[PDB]
């Protein structure tokens, strides 16, 4: 599957930028993070199967995965940071802007 | 209140347990405080709290939060306190708090947190409290802590911090309280605590610190310091040189070995000092400059002396505990008047001089136990007035002073076996509880006075023998035993032409019974001499040679009688089986029987206090015995022999002059068991907990039943023996000749 997020503002690639997962009733968990030089960060159960593409010119974000598991039903959000890129982020704390997201079933 | 949640009149709302899943709606345009807790909301959506720009206290405790939108807390420029504890957010929300710059208290404790982002806590120029307790972070966030300089109280406890790097709290100049307890700190850098000029209380408890920190000297204004339940080995000299205002130290539960002399000096504000088990220290700590001490405990060390200026320098001292050390002599305790409790126990003190305790106006408790004290001055206790407890037990005392001890409620004297004196109750007008080495000292005392060694009718207070009829019966027993035994011995000795083995054995058992009569006479004369005064005699009687002599006589008489009865029966059997010449062999057997009885009697002499258990000096006392083995041995030895002779007479009965005196020996066996087997089993009874019997009965039945065989044997021989009457005729003929 393919799913993309569009950023209303200017390209956030030079700053922390990635994807989160929401499951009903529990906390938001991140799965993809983009940083300077296009460095990508994933969590434990996202290696290989889940991957993220980023580019600056077209100002969008792509997340691609393979062979689906009903287990992976969730609402996803695309989030970005602009100021003080203190460290690479997998937790929701260091993200300032959040998107509407989409529900994946 | 438009909302279902109740709302105070002074524009304050309180909701709890309503079970809302969102922000309250329809609520007042302006509101001071808002407490929504124990709810079921998990995430805070956009501008949820924008509807209340006047909010100034906000509580979400136990609400189980998991996500706070960055703009949710935006616009609350009037916020003043924010509480978020016991939730499921795993990181401090860096963006959300940045939306506000005016609160002063922020709580994020008791909620599992893993990482603190770097520019978290930035812009919060007004924060003054921070609760990061019971979270899961393992390293103090140096940059986020350094972000805000106006914090006062900070808690990082119950976390998994293991080491704090240098200059961790360098920018927190206004910090007043720092809490680091129940952590896993084992390494403490020597340049980490610098910059906390205003820090007053430091808590380092239940950590894994293996060495004393060298960083505390960087913070001067410390008042309370707690480093307890940590594996601290030694405490170095000059440990507290940087903390002059220091007032409380908590160092218990650390396994300590060595504490420097200069460790605790120049702490003017210190109030209590407690050191336990500092084995490797052997001299009194230098406490110069510590003048406010009101409690001083040094237990388990190797100290041998106390400074003579201790109690005259620590004017405020009120408790002094120096126990388990090895101190030889005590200093002069004059010069201090606030000293209320003193404990010098398990030391090597050997004497108490007159002026040792003189001058302690406020003394109430004294403990001088498990020492080597051997003499106390008659005036030692005169000066101290309001004393209540006195404990001088397990020493080696021979005499005890009675001056100034009238007002003490409790006095303990046990283990002072050399103390055989009598304590006069006139001196101790008021005394609730008492313990004395021997019961006869407590016999002289009796809202009521309790005495530890009870006088359970086996340590009589007034009369040794007891009831008048019992005493009369014992007198009669002794008199008849002595006279008839003397008569039988005289008859057998005089009618000496040919000595048959049976007649020799009857004479020998009558000889052995005479010593039983002598023992009974000893008891009767002792009771007569000490009538109504046995409290004053039991002391010396039990702890003296007289009890040994009486016990030896009793045991020797009983065993000799039993053994001679056995051989008499064996001789009767052998004669019934039939120059024979066993008669000389039977004399040898009699000598061995007497030899064995002497050994049995002399055995308890070299043991420990076997005869000292009872004033009778018998090895059959009440309840517990000095040696269970000896008494258990004697009775089964005796009962065994009884069963043998019984079986040989059974064999004789089966088989069927020689037939004469067989009835006499049978009667001897009969009476000897009916007067021993009952008392043997009964003395066995106290060992079995199932059977209970009064000590008055034991003592009375023991005394009237022990010498009864000696009373009964010669009268049986005298009145029912054709042989005895012929021997008496021979006596009359020889006397006439």
């Amino acid at each position: 599957l393919r799913l993309s997020c569009a950023a209303s503002g200017y390209t956030y690639s030079p700053y922390c930028m990635g994807w989160f997962r929401q499951a009903p009733g529990k906390a938001r968990e991140g799965v993809a993070t983009v940083d300077l030089d296009g460095s990508t960060i994933y969590a434990d159960s996202v290696k290989g199967r889940f991957t993220i593409s980023q580019d600056n010119a077209k100002n969008t974000l792509y997340l691609q995965m393979n062979s689906l598991k009903p287990e992976d039903t969730a609402m996803y959000y695309c989030a970005s940071r602009t100021r003080a890129g203190v460290t690479c982020g997998l937790n929701w704390a260091i993200f300032s802007y959040w998107g509407q997201g989409t529900q994946v079933t | 209140c438009a909302a279902p949640c109740s709302c105070d009149g002074d524009r304050r709302v309180d909701c709890s347990g309503k079970g809302l899943t969102a922000v309250p709606e329809g609520l007042s345009a302006f509101t001071q405080a808002l407490d929504i807790s124990m709810n079921n909301i998990t995430q805070l959506p956009e501008d949820a709290f924008k509807n209340f720009p006047f909010l100034e206290e906000l509580q979400l405790a136990g609400n189980d939060l998991s996500f706070i939108h960055p703009k949710a807390l935006s616009g609350l420029k009037e916020l003043k306190v924010l509480t978020l504890q016991n939730n499921q957010l795993k990181t401090v929300p860096s963006e959300a708090i940045r939306g506000l710059s005016a609160l002063q208290s922020l709580r994020l404790d008791a909620n599992h947190i893993t990482s603190v982002p770097e520019d978290s806590f930035e812009g919060l120029v007004q924060l003054r409290h921070l609760w990061l307790d019971d979270n899961s972070l393992t390293e103090v966030p140096v940059h986020p802590l350094s972000n805000l300089p106006t914090l006062q109280a900070l808690t990082l406890a119950l976390n998994k911090i293991s080491s704090i790097p240098d200059f961790a709290f360098t920018n927190l100049s206004s910090l007043v309280v720092l809490h680091l307890h129940n952590n896993k700190i084992r390494s403490l850098s020597q340049h980490c605590f610098d910059g906390l000029d205003n820090l007053e209380t430091l808590d380092l408890n239940y950590n894994n610190l293996g060495e004393f920190p060298q960083a505390i000297k960087a913070l001067p204004s410390l008042k309370e310091l707690g480093f307890h339940s940590n594996s601290i080995s030694v405490i170095p000299d000059g440990a507290f040189d940087g903390n002059p205002l220091l007032r409380t130290i908590h160092l218990y539960d650390n396994p300590l070995s060595f504490v420097g002399n200069s460790a605790f000096h120049n702490l003017s504000d210190l109030h209590s000092l407690v050191i336990r088990g500092a084995s490797m220290v052997q001299q009194f700590p230098n406490l110069t400059g510590t003048v406010h001490l009101e409690s001083l405990t040094l237990t388990g060390t190797k100290i041998s002396s106390i400074p003579n200026n201790l109690c005259q320098e620590q004017k405020m001292l009120r408790t002094l505990d120096l126990s388990y050390n090895n101190i030889r002599d005590l200093p002069s305790f004059n010069g201090c008047h606030a000293l209320e409790e003193i404990s010098l126990q398990r030391n090597q003190i050997y004497q108490i001089k007159e002026g040792t305790f003189q001058g302690l106006i406020s003394l109430r408790i004294l403990d001088l136990s498990r020492n080597l004290i051997h003499e106390i001055h008659s005036r030692a206790f005169a000066t101290l007035g309001p004393i209540t407890n006195l404990d001088v037990s397990f020493n080696e005392l021979t005499s005890f002073p009675t001056e100034g001890l009238n007002g003490l409620n409790q006095l303990k004297l046990v283990g002072n076996f050399k103390l055989k004196e009598a304590l006069a109750a006139k001196d101790f007008v008021n005394l609730r509880s008492l313990s004395v080495p021997y019961a006869y000292q407590c016999c002289a005392f009796w809202i009521i006075i309790h005495c530890t060694p009870s006088t359970g009718a086996f340590k009589p207070c007034e009369y040794l023998l007891g009831s008048w009829m019992i005493r009369l019966t014992v007198w009669f027993i002794f008199l008849v035993a002595l006279f008839f035994n003397l008569l039988v011995i005289l008859t057998t000795f005089a009618s000496c032409t040919s000595l048959p083995s049976s007649k020799l054995f009857i004479g020998l058992i009558s000889v052995s019974n005479l010593f039983m009569g002598i023992y009974t006479g000893i008891l009767t004369f002792l009771d007569a001499v000490s009538w109504g005064r046995f409290a004053e005699f039991g002391i010396w009687w039990e702890t003296g040679s007289g009890c040994k002599v009486a016990g030896f006589l009793a045991v020797f008489s009983s065993e000799s009688a039993i053994f001679l009865l056995m051989l008499a029966t064996v001789e009767r059997s052998l004669s019934a089986k039939d120059k024979s010449n066993h008669l000389k062999q039977f004399r040898v057997a009699a000598l061995l029987a007497f030899l064995g009885a002497t050994v049995a009697g002399c055995f308890p002499l070299f043991h420990r206090g076997e005869y000292s258990a009872s004033p009778l000096c018998l090895p059959f006392p009440t309840g517990e015995t000095p040696s269970l083995g000896f008494t258990v041995t004697l009775v089964l030895l005796n009962s065994l022999a009884f069963l043998l002779m019984a079986v040989i007479y059974t064999k004789l009965y089966c088989n069927l002059s020689q037939s004469s005196m067989i009835k006499h020996v049978a009667w001897l066996i009969f009476t000897n068991c009916i007067f021993f087997c009952p008392v043997a089993f009964f003395s066995f009874a106290p060992l079995i907990t199932a059977i209970s019997i009064s000590p008055e009965i034991m003592k009375s039945v023991t005394l009237i039943f022990f010498p009864l065989p000696a009373c009964l044997n010669p009268v049986l021989y005298v009145f029912f023996n054709p042989k005895f009457k012929e021997d008496w005729k021979l006596l009359k003929r020889r006397v006439t000749k």
